[PDB]
C-alpha cells in the first residue's frame, strides 16, 4: 500500500507509549529497517503511520488525516508543551488539560471575544462551549447542560468556576459570588482523601443557573447526587473519611467546641481507621475558619452551625461505642460506658433508653409486640447504618439551606446546568465504592454515545448522505449486566437478605449465574474472590471482599424515634422530619439516585468537557504519556477517534479545498464542478469521498495522500526553478571571470 | 410488584406482603354458621362469619375448622377464608400480586393440587409456590444448618437441613398438636368438675391452655409436690365471671407432648423423635444438627419447653457431643417471616409457577416444579 | 386424612 | 558535439581553470555546465561527476577531456510556466514568498543568490510578473 523510505512511523515502546520513527528503506511484501539510533523491527500476523507535520498542532483532534492513539497523544503533547494551549476539541467534546499554573487566558477581554460568535470559528476554550450553551438555549428554548468529568484533581471544579464567571460576565446581574462561596462547605462535607490524591470529591454536584425570558440571570439552585457514604464508617489504608471530621477534631482545643469533648484525630474509631490523621498540604485546624466563614456568608446562622458540629461529634462518639458480646444470640453494652454517655449528653436523649434500643430491636404485630436480642455483628451493622443515615440527612439539610440562600422567589423561563462528577476510574485494587463510580459513568456514556450518534445522523440529513455509513457502539449490554434484575447489584443486594452471606458465596453465585452466560463478565484467571467486568474503557477487576459489609444499610426505626424524641436542641428533630426506604441497601439508594440524575439530564441536550491530569507528582505544566493514554481511554476519546476513523472523519469546505488543491490542479478546470472530475482523477473511487452540499467527506488517510503528492509536486517545481535561475546566474559568473 | 405471602396453619391465617417485617393480618382460621332461629325481621343476616367475626359472636355459632392436621378437609370453607383474606382483610386484588403458600411436609398431594387449582381458577394470581414450613423456619432464624422441630395447631414435624440440603428420609411427622392438647385438657378438667362441651366453649379452654399451661422441668417431682400442698394452684375467669381454679393439672397437658401414652398415641414424645431423626442422619452432619436445634411454631410457646428439651435430649445424646436449643421469642411467626424472606430473594423469581405454565401443564405441575 | 386419621 | 563545438567548449573550460593545470574542480563542473547552457540538478551533477565526496568535490581537479562525457550525459515551457503559476491568481508572485521558497525549500540557495535573481522584477506591491521573469531567466 504505502510504506516507503523517508516516511515516518510511530513505534510502540515500553518507556513512553509511542516513539517517533523514520523508515530508512522502503517496505516490500516481515521486517523493516528503521531509524530513531538504528533498529530493525518486525511484524506479526502493521505499524501506525504519522500525519504530515503541518497538520500536527491542528486545532481539532478529529481534523487529523490519520486518527489513532499515537497521533492524538502527540497532537495533545506538542500543543500543550510547546504552544501552551490547554483547551482542545474532539468533535463536539472539548478536552482540557490543567496547566497547573495560572494563565492570562481567563480574563474579561477573552470573555468578550468569545461572546456572540461560533465556537468553531474561535479557538477552543471552556468559554466557547459555555457560549454555545447560552446560544442554543435561546435558539431552541430547551434547557442546556454541561458535564465535566475526569480524574480527581483534573480541574473539574475550576472548569465549573470559569463557566460560572462566563455566565456572570455575559448576563450581568450577587448570585455569582454566593455560588462560588458555597464551594468550601460542599468540599468540607463532601470531599475526601484517597490513595491517589487528596481532595477527591465523592459526590456529584449540579448547579442550575436560571434565566429571565430575556436570559438575564435571576438566581441559582443546587442539587447533589450519588453521594458515597460507606466512607463514613469504612476506609481503606491511607484513606480518610470526609474532611469535616478532621477539621472538627482539629478544633477541639478551642473553647466553643470544648463541651463536645472531642479527642485527637486518632482517638475515634472513624477517624482512626484509615491511618492518616495528618495531611501534607493543608493546615487542617486552619481550614475550617474558612468553612465557618462560608457558612456565615451563605446564611446559615450561628444557631445552626454549632448544632451541626454537635451532630458530627455525636457521630464520632457514637462510633466509639464498644459492644460486649454475651452469646451467639445476644450482646450488651458494658454497664457504665463513656463513649455512649457523652454521646447521649451531647444529643440529650436518655442514656438508659439508647442503651436498650442500640442493643435490641423491636418487632410487632397488632396483637403482639416482641423484643429480640441481636448479635454483636448485627448491632455493629445497625450502629454504622445509623451513622450513615444521620450523615446523609445532615448533608441533605445543609444543601437545602444553601439552596434557600441562593434562591430568589422570581420565576424561571429556562436554566443552564453545570455538572461536576467523578470520571471513570481504575485503580489496582477496586471495591464497591469504585464499582459504583464506574457504573455511573456507564450511564453517562450511554447518553453520550446516543447523543453523538444522533447528531451525526442529523448532520447527514442536513447535508445528504445515507445513514448506513453510520453505525455506533452501544453500552446497553453492560448496563444490563450491572443494573438488570439479575445483575451484579441485584445478586449483591440479595445476599444482604440471605441467612448466611459472605464474599466467598456471593462470588460463587455470580460465577454460576453470569460466568458462561455473558461475554462482558469474565473470571480473573488466578482467583475465585475477584471478578472482571469489560467496561467500555477497559477490563476492570473488582475484589469481592469489600462489598457485602459496605453494601449493608438498615436503620432500626426505634433508634430514629429515640433520636427524634430529643428536646435539648431543635436541629436534630428538624433533620428527620421531611418506612420502606430504611430497608434499602446502599446499592439500591445509589441506583435510585442515578435514575434521578438520568431523569434530570435526559430532559436536556448536554454539552461535554473532559479534564485529564498530566502527571502523578503534581509537577507544573509538564506531561507524562503513560497516564495520559489511560485518561484519554477512560474519557472514551479513543473510541471516539476509532469510530470516526471507521467513518469519514475529515470534513472539508469546498472553498478551503479549492484553495489548498488549486496549486495541484490545472487551470483547464474551473467550485464543485472542478472537483467532479479532479477527485476521480486523483482518487480511485467515491467510496473514498462524498460530496455533500457545501462540504466534502474523506476516509481518513486520503488527505495525507493529497498532502504528500502536493508536496512532492511543489518540490519538483521549486527544484526546477532554482536550477533555471542557477543556469543564468552561472552565465553571469562566466561574464565576471571574463571581467 | 411484591408477592403476597399467606400461611395456613390449622390454627391461624397469617398473611401480609413480601418484605414486610411481621404479618399484616392474623385471625383464627375458623368459619361459623348461625344455628339458632333468627327472630328479629330486619336485623342483619349472614350465611357465614369468618375470623374475628366468628370470634366476636361465637356463642350463637357452630364453629368449625376447615383444616385438620394440615389437611384442608372441605374446600368451600377454605375458599371463603382465602376470599376474606385477600379482599376483606388485606384489601388487595390477587390478580395484581403473586402469592406464596405453605404446607406441612407429608400431607397428601391432593392438597397441593386443589390448593393450586383454586388459586389459578378462582383468583387468577399471576404465580404461586408452595413451601415446606421447616424449610422456612431456617430462613427466619438466619441459619443454613439445623434440625427444626415445628409444631402447629394441627401437625408436628421434624425436618433436618444441613447446609441447604434437606434430607427427606430423615423426616418424621406426629399429630400431637395444640388442638389435641386442648381435646385432652377438657377431659382432664372434668376431673375437677368443669365441663366444656361445645366448640364455642372449647375455645375458652384453648384460652385457658394459652394463659396458664407450663412445662414441668421434671414431672414426677411437681406431681408429688403440688398434690401434697399447692401454692402453685391458680385460678381463671370464665367470660361470665365464674372463677375456676386449676392446680397440678395445668402442667399435665404440656406433658402430653413428651408422653403420648396419656392420649394413647403410639409414638414417642417430641424429644425421642428429635433424637431418632438425628440418628437417621449421617454421622458426619450430626455434630452440627445437635447444636442448631430450632424450635418453631406456637405449640412450642409453653414456658419451659425449651429447657425441658435441652435437658431431656442431653440424656439421649453422648456426653461428648453438646446440645444447644434456639427458641427466639418471636418463633410463632417465624414460619411466616421465613416466607417473607424467601419470596423477596431475586433468585426466587425463577422459582414461581406461572399462569401460562400452569395453563399448559395441568395442576400436577406443583409436584414437578415446586417441591 | 383418608385412613389412619379423621382428616 | 562537432569540432567547432568541442573547441568552443574546451576554450570555455580552460577559461574556468584558475590553477593553470587545464582542469577545473568538480565543484566548478556544475557552474561550467550552466555557463555552457545545461541545467542539471545537483543529483544529476553529482551523477555525471560520479557522486563525488565533499573532499574530492572541493579539491580534486579534472581536465576538459574527462568533463566532456559528463557534459554530453547532462545534455542527454508550459510546465515551467505552470510551475511559476503555482506561486501566483492575478499573474503575480510575492517577492517575500519567492525568496522564502528559494532559500528554504528544495536545494536551498543563499539569500544573495536569490536577491541577485530577484533584483528589478518585483513591483511596488511586491509582485512579480512570472511570465516575464521566466522569459527573462530563460534567455
Ligand atoms: N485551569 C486551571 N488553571 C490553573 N490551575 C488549575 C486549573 N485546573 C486545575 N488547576 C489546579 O489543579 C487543582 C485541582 O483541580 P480541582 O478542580 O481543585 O480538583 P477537582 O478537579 O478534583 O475538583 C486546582 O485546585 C488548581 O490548583
Ligand atoms: N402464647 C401461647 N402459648 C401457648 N400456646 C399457644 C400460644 N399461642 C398459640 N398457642 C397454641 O398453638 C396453636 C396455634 O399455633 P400456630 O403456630 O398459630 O399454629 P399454626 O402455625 O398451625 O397456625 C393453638 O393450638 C394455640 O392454642
Ligand atoms: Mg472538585
Ligand atoms: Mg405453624
Amino acid at each position: 500500500e504505502l510504506y516507503t523510505k523517508y516516511a515516518r512511523v510511530w513505534i510502540p515502546d515500553p518507556e513512553e507509549v509511542w516513539k517517533s520513527a523514520e523508515l530508512l528503506k522502503d517496505y516490500k511484501p516481515k521486517v523493516l529497517q528503521l531509524r530513531l539510533k538504528d533498529l530493525e523491527y518486525c511484524l506479526d500476523p502493521l505499524p501506525p503511520l504519522r500525519n504530515p507535520d503541518i497538520l500536527v498542532g491542528e486545532n481539532d483532534l478529529t481534523a487529523l488525516s490519520y486518527l489513532h492513539e499515537p497521533a492524538v497523544l502527540h497532537n495533545l503533547k506538542v500543543r500543550f508543551i510547546d504552544s501552551k494551549l490547554i483547551y482542545t476539541y474532539c468533535g463536539i467534546v472539548l478536552v482540557a488539560i490543567n496547566p497547573y499554573e495560572q494563565l492570562p487566558i481567563y480574563g474579561e477581554d477573552i470573555i468578550n471575544a468569545y461572546s456572540g460568535q461560533n465556537m468553531g470559528d474561535m479557538d477552543p476554550h471552556i468559554f466557547a462551549v459555555a457560549e454555545e450553551a447560552y446560544k442554543q438555549m435561546a435558539r431552541d428554548e430547551r434547557n442546556q447542560s454541561i458535564i465535566v468529568s475526569g480524574e480527581s484533581g483534573a480541574g473539574k471544579t475550576v472548569s465549573a468556576k470559569y463557566a460560572m464567571r462566563y455566565f456572570a460576565t455575559v448576563s450581568g446581574s450577587n448570585v455569582e459570588e454566593k455560588v462560588l462561596a458555597s464551594n468550601p462547605i460542599m468540599e468540607s462535607i463532601g470531599n475526601a482523601k484517597t490513595t491517589r490524591n487528596d481532595n477527591s470529591s465523592r459526590f456529584g454536584k449540579y448547579i442550575e443557573i436560571g434565566f429571565d425570558k430575556r436570559y438575564r440571570i435571576i438566581g441559582a439552585n443546587m442539587r447533589t447526587y450519588l453521594l458515597e457514604k460507606s466512607r463514613v464508617v469504612f476506609q481503606a489504608e491511607e484513606e480518610r473519611n470526609y474532611h469535616i471530621f478532621y477539621q472538627l477534631c482539629a478544633s477541639a482545643a478551642l473553647p466553643e467546641f470544648k463541651t463536645l469533648r472531642l479527642g485527637n484525630a486518632n482517638y475515634f474509631h472513624y477517624t482512626k481507621q484509615g491511618g492518616s490523621p495528618v495531611i501534607d498540604g493543608i493546615d487542617d485546624a486552619k481550614e475550617m475558619v474558612n468553612t465557618r466563614q462560608a457558612c456565615t456568608l451563605l446564611g446559615i446562622s450561628d444557631s445552626y452551625q454549632m448544632g451541626i458540629f454537635r451532630i458530627l461529634a455525636g457521630i464520632l462518639h457514637l462510633g466509639n461505642v464498644e459492644f460486649a458480646s454475651r452469646d451467639s444470640d445476644s450482646c450488651a453494652i458494658p454497664p457504665k460506658h463513656d463513649p455512649l454517655t457523652i454521646f447521649c449528653d451531647l444529643m440529650g436523649v436518655d442514656y438508659e433508653e439508647m442503651a436498650h434500643w442500640l442493643c435490641h430491636r423491636k418487632l410487632a404485630t397488632a396483637t403482639e409486640t416482641y423484643i429480640k436480642p441481636i448479635s454483636k455483628l448485627h448491632a455493629i451493622n445497625a450502629r454504622d447504618a445509623l451513622a450513615k443515615h444521620i450523615y446523609a440527612n445532615l448533608f441533605n439539610w445543609i444543601v437545602d439551606h444553601v439552596n434557600k440562600a441562593l434562591h430568589s422567589t422570581v420565576k424561571q423561563h429556562s436554566f443552564i446546568g453545570v455538572l461536576d462528577i467523578y470520571g471513570f476510574e481504575t485503580f489496582e485494587i477496586n471495591s464497591f465504592e469504585q464499582f459504583c463510580i464506574n457504573y455511573a459513568n456507564e450511564k453517562l456514556q450511554q447518553q453520550f454515545n446516543m447523543h453523538v450518534f444522533k447528531l451525526e445522523q442529523e448532520e447527514y440529513m442536513k447535508e445528504q448522505i445515507p445513514w448506513t455509513l453510520i453505525d455506533f457502539y452501544d453500552n446497553q449490554p453492560c448496563i444490563n449486566l450491572i443494573e438488570a434484575k439479575m445483575g451484579v447489584l441485584d445478586l449483591l443486594d440479595e445476599e444482604c437478605k440471605m441467612p448466611k452471606g459472605s464474599d466467598d458465596t456471593w462470588a460463587q453465585k455470580l460465577y454460576n449465574t453470569h460466568l458462561n452466560k455473558c461475554a462482558l463478565f469474565e473470571k480473573p484467571r488466578l482467583s475465585n474472590k475477584a471478578f472482571i467486568i469489560k467496561h467500555f474503557a477497559d477490563k476492570v477487576e473488582y475484589q469481592c471482599e469489600g462489598f457485602l459489609e459496605k453494601n449493608k444499610d438498615t436503620v432500626y426505626e426505634e433508634q430514629i424515634k429515640v433520636l427524634k424524641s430529643s428536646k435539648k436542641f431543635k436541629l436534630l428533630p428538624e433533620l428527620f422530619q421531611d418506612s420502606k426506604e430504611h430497608k434499602k441497601t446502599v446499592g439500591h439508594q445509589f441506583r435510585n439516585s442515578l435514575h434521578l440524575l438520568m431523569e434530570t439530564l435526559n430532559a436536556t441536550t448536554p454539552h461535554y468537557v473532559r479534564c485529564i491530569k498530566p502527571n502523578d507528582f503534581k509537577f507544573p505544566f509538564t506531561f507524562d504519556e503513560k497516564r495520559a493514554v489511560q485518561q484519554l481511554r477512560a474519557c472514551g476519546v479513543l473510541e471516539t477517534i476509532r469510530i470516526s476513523a471507521a467513518g469519514f472523519p475529515s470534513r472539508w469546505t469546498y472553498q478551503e479545498f479549492f484553495s489548498r488543491y488549486r496549486v495541484l490542479m490545472k487551470q483547464k478546470d474551473v467550485r464543485k464542478q472542478t472537483c467532479k472530475n479532479v477527485l476521480e482523477k486523483l482518487i480511485l473511487d467515491k467510496d473514498k469521498y462524498q460530496f455533500g452540499k457545501t462540504k466534502i467527506f474523506f476516509r481518513a488517510g486520503q488527505v495525507a495522500y493529497l498532502e504528500k503528492i502536493r508536496a512532492d509536486k511543489l518540490r519538483a517545481a521549486c527544484i526546477r526553478i532554482q536550477k533555471t535561475i542557477r543556469g543564468w546566474l552561472m552565465r553571469k559568473k562566466y561574464m565576471r571571470m571574463r571581467r | 410488584t411484591t408477592a403476597l405471602v399467606c400461611d395456613n396453619g390449622s390454627g391461624l391465617v397469617k398473611a401480609g406482603f413480601a418484605g414486610d417485617d411481621a404479618p399484616r393480618a392474623v385471625f383464627p382460621s375458623i368459619v361459623g354458621r348461625p344455628r339458632h332461629q333468627g327472630v328479629m325481621v330486619g336485623m342483619g343476616q349472614k350465611d357465614s362469619y369468618v375470623g374475628d367475626e366468628a370470634q366476636s359472636k361465637r356463642g350463637i355459632l357452630t364453629l368449625k375448622y376447615p383444616i385438620e392436621h394440615g389437611i384442608i378437609t372441605n374446600w368451600d370453607d377454605m375458599e371463603k377464608i382465602w376470599h376474606h383474606t385477600f379482599y376483606n382483610e388485606l384489601r388487595v386484588a390477587p390478580e395484581e400480586h403473586p402469592t406464596l403458600l405453605t404446607e406441612a411436609p407429608l400431607n397428601p398431594k391432593a392438597n397441593r393440587e386443589k390448593m393450586t387449582q383454586i388459586m389459578f381458577e378462582t383468583f387468577n394470581v399471576p404465580a404461586m409456590y408452595v413451601a415446606i414450613q421447616a424449610v422456612l423456619s431456617l430462613y427466619a432464624s438466619g441459619r443454613t444448618t439445623g434440625i427444626v422441630l415445628d409444631s402447629g395447631d394441627g401437625v408436628t414435624h421434624n425436618v433436618p437441613i444441613y447446609e441447604g440440603y434437606a434430607l427427606p428420609h430423615a423426616i418424621m411427622r406426629l399429630d400431637l398438636a395444640g388442638r389435641d392438647l386442648t381435646d385432652y385438657l377438657m377431659k382432664i378438667l372434668t376431673e375437677r368438675g368443669y365441663s366444656f362441651v361445645t366448640t364455642a366453649e372449647r375455645e375458652i379452654v384453648r384460652d385457658i391452655k394459652e394463659k396458664l399451661c407450663y412445662v414441668a422441668l421434671d414431672f414426677e417431682n411437681e406431681m408429688a409436690t403440688a398434690a401434697s400442698s399447692s401454692s402453685l394452684e391458680k385460678s381463671y375467669e370464665l367470660p361470665d365471671g365464674q372463677v375456676i381454679t386449676i392446680g397440678n393439672e395445668r402442667f399435665r397437658c404440656p406433658e402430653t407432648l413428651f408422653q403420648p401414652s396419656f392420649i394413647g398415641m403410639e409414638s414417642a414424645g417430641i424429644h425421642e423423635t428429635t433424637y431418632n431423626s438425628i440418628m437417621k442422619c449421617d454421622i458426619d452432619i450430626r455434630k452440627d444438627l445437635y447444636a442448631n436445634n430450632v424450635m418453631s411454631g406456637g405449640t412450642t410457646m409453653y414456658p419451659g419447653i425449651a429447657d425441658r428439651m435441652q435437658k431431656e435430649i442431653t440424656a439421649l445424646a453422648p456426653s461428648t457431643m453438646k446440645i444447644k436449643i434456639i427458641a427466639p421469642p418471636e418463633r410463632k411467626y417465624s414460619v411466616w417471616i421465613g416466607g417473607s424472606i424467601l419470596a423477596s430473594l431475586s433468585t426466587f423469581q425463577q422459582m414461581w409457577i406461572t399462569k401460562q405454565e400452569y395453563d399448559e401443564a395441568g395442576p400436577s405441575i406443583v409436584h414437578r416444579k415446586c417441591f | 386424612w383418608x385412613a389412619x386419621c379423621p382428616a | 558535439f562537432n569540432k567547432d563545438q568541442l573547441e568552443e567548449f574546451k576554450e570555455a573550460f580552460e577559461l574556468f581553470d584558475r590553477v593553470g593545470d587545464g582542469k577545473i574542480l568538480y565543484s566548478q563542473c556544475g557552474d561550467v555546465m550552466r555557463a555552457l547552457g545545461q541545467n542539471p540538478t545537483n543529483a544529476e551533477v553529482l551523477k555525471v561527476l560520479g557522486n563525488p565526496k565533499s573532499d574530492e568535490l572541493k579539491s580534486r581537479r579534472v581536465d576538459f577531456e574527462t568533463f566532456l562525457p559528463m557534459l554530453q550525459a547532462v545534455a542527454k515551457y508550459e510546465d515551467y510556466l505552470e510551475g511559476f503559476r503555482v506561486f501566483d491568481g492575478n499573474g503575480k508572485v510575492m517577492g517575500a514568498e519567492l525568496r522564502h521558497v528559494l532559500t528554504t525549500l528544495g536545494e536551498k540557495m543563499t539569500e544573495e543568490e536569490v536577491e541577485t535573481v530577484l533584483a528589478g522584477h518585483e513591483d511596488s506591491n511586491g509582485c512579480i510578473n512570472y511570465e516575464a521573469f521566466l522569459k527573462h531567466i530563460l534567455s
